[PDB]
């Protein structure tokens, strides 16, 4: 278990960490988070008090190094920093857990929400998406644009997501017109998984990626590419079973932990209703379709 | 984007355009089964191609035996338009190539589209304009080139005979536009108005009858009237 200090908090902010988000006040003594599950990914996420304009956060890995926030009062943001005297780092967070000045993160989740949200996603790859590569952990916010989104500026705070477009060169084989648009599966087989990914964990990877940012910071580039990914697939005659079954534990957790009040926002209402009701995998997404109709009906 | 009523004279400027009509590429007589069931038989259809700026008609011949084992024949009569209209393109040196192809049905969009994906400086737009293309099977000439067809054919033409000698390219599609409407609404009615004087003939290298300007001014006066008639004769007015 491992523990993401704070120097302090100089300014009143809403701190979250996963699926968990709690109030901090200004200036009010706290030093961090620790008991952080060992083996996932996590994202520290941060929306201030005065200025709700901007969610901002950091994907990190605590395998890869012992990370830190402080506040800097000239950027207004509370940084991630990594710290590379360990001796120390661990000699002030043991000062800090005997002061319990740090809030825990719940360790029972019957749910497995954070596992099962995360199962793909990989450091390696979120570090490919963003890049900064003097830094171990990535920084995403709700104003950063996608590269298609800048094909359509600054292309050093983009999120380099694979490019999926459906009347595209690449997604349509000269002579295979009507063939590769009404069935994607040569797109999603030979172009995608056997070119680009490589292999369906990783093009998980990217579309679980893809919900987080969504969800969490509000980033409409990233919501384009979650349905892009599954559209894809739905649109898809020829996949895999292996990956229908996992597709459908995918969204499933994914439309579990949405909160209700941003579906108008984060759920595509015509994706969503191709996906389930007129795509060659109408009848393979069984728990994605249930919990879809229990909880957002009005969508459909 | 769409074309309407207030960017209509852009029909008429000097940029390369083609209208396409694919309302007559999927035609059938639909009948009964020994059973009692009902079946279809397919007939030959055509693609309607036509640059308005020069009545030159590219009129592709749909041979029935494209549809031989083939299912879903509507769905696939849009993707074949799409591909016979990216091969005439493919087919025109440079400088005749279009640079923009307007679809008089919206569901030809994303077909062609996809097909012209090599073009992407060629526009595709639909149109709001409810344009009677569809009529074009009305015209006797091009009817009967289509119906002996026995094999895939392309046959050019001049929708406007000759008259851009003496009119304007606007007033040649207000015509033509106007010709099509009153085959559309009541045919037979229509080809009485154009053949009633057997005085007035065809051209073998025309379409329509050689009419003087005076007598075109009746003839189109005789089809507004038939249009306001069956239009009072529909709605009851
Ligand atoms: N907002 C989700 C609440 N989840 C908890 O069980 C309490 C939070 C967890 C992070 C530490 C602060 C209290
Ligand atoms: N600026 C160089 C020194 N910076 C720190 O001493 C940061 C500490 C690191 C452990 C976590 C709490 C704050
Ligand atoms: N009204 C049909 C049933 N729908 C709900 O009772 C809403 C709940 C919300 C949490 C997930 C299960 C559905």
């Amino acid at each position: 278990m491992n523990t993401v200090p704070f120097t302090s908090a100089p300014i009143e902010v809403t701190i979250g960490i996963d699926q968990y988000s709690f109030n901090v006040k200004e200036n009010q003594p706290f030093h961090g988070i620790k008991d952080i599950p060992i083996g996932h990914v996590h994202v520290i996420h941060f929306q201030h008090a005065d200025n709700s304009s901007m969610r901002y956060g950091y994907w990190f890995d605590c395998r890869m190094g012992n990370f830190y926030i402080q506040y800097d009062p000239k950027d207004g943001l509370y940084k991630m920093m990594e710290e590379r005297d360990g001796a120390k780092f661990e000699n002030i967070v043991h000062n800090f857990k005997e002061r319990q000045m740090m809030v825990s993160y719940p360790k029972i989740d019957e749910d497995d929400t954070w596992y099962n949200l995360t199962e793909f996603v990989q450091m390696d790859k979120i570090r490919k998406i963003v890049r900064k590569d003097e830094n171990q952990f990535s920084y995403v916010d709700s104003s950063m644009t996608t590269v298609q989104e800048n094909e359509l500026s600054d292309p050093a705070h983009s999120l380099n997501y694979t490019v999926i477009n459906f009347k595209s060169r690449e997604a349509i084989r000269p002579g295979h017109e009507m063939e590769d648009f009404l069935d994607k599966s040569y797109y999603l087989n030979t172009v995608m998984l056997q070119g680009i990914f490589k292999n369906s964990s990783n093009y998980f990877g990217e579309l679980q990626f893809a919900f987080l940012n969504a969800m969490f910071f509000g980033n409409y580039g990233s919501s384009l590419q979650w349905h892009a990914m599954i559209e894809l697939i739905c649109s898809s005659a020829t996949v895999p079973k292996h990956m229908l079954d996992k597709l459908d534990e995918i969204l499933y957790y994914q439309i579990k932990t949405l909160p209700e009040q941003y579906s108008d926002i984060l759920l595509n209402e015509r994706v969503w209703n191709i996906c389930l009701y007129s795509s060659f995998q109408k009848n393979s997404l069984h728990n994605t379709e249930k919990i879809m109709e229990n909880k957002y009906p009005e969508l459909l | 984007g769409a074309m309407n009523s207030s960017n209509y004279a852009e029909l008429f400027n000097n940029d390369i355009k083609l209208f396409v009509d694919d309302t007559n590429v999927y035609r059938v007589t639909v009948h009964k089964t020994f059973e009692g069931n009902v079946a279809t038989k397919a007939i030959n259809g055509c693609i309607f191609t036509l640059n308005p700026k020069t009545g030159h008609l590219f009129l592709k011949i749909i041979h029935t035996s494209v549809w031989a084992g083939q299912k879903r024949l509507s769905q696939l009569a849009k993707w074949k338009t799409a591909e016979e209209v990216s091969a005439l393109v493919r087919s025109l040196p440079k400088e005749e190539q279009p640079k923009q192809i307007i679809v008089t049905r919206k569901a030809m969009l994303d077909p062609l589209e996809v097909h012209m994906l090599d073009f992407p400086n060629i526009a595709i737009r639909p149109t709001e304009l409810r344009l009677p293309f569809s009529a074009a099977m009305s015209i006797d000439k091009l009817s009967d080139v289509v119906m002996k067809a026995t094999e895939p054919q392309m046959v050019l033409f001049n929708i406007y005979d000759d008259w851009l000698d003496r009119i304007s390219s606007y007033t040649a599609f207000s015509r033509l536009t106007l010709l099509l409407r009153a085959l559309k609404t009541n045919e037979e009615s229509a080809k009485m108005i154009l053949l009633s004087d057997p005085t007035i003939t065809i051209k073998s290298y025309h379409l329509w009858p050689s009419f003087t300007d005076e007598q075109w001014i009746t003839i189109e006066s005789q089809m507004r009237d038939l249009i306001l008639t069956e239009y009072g004769r529909k709605y009851n007015v």
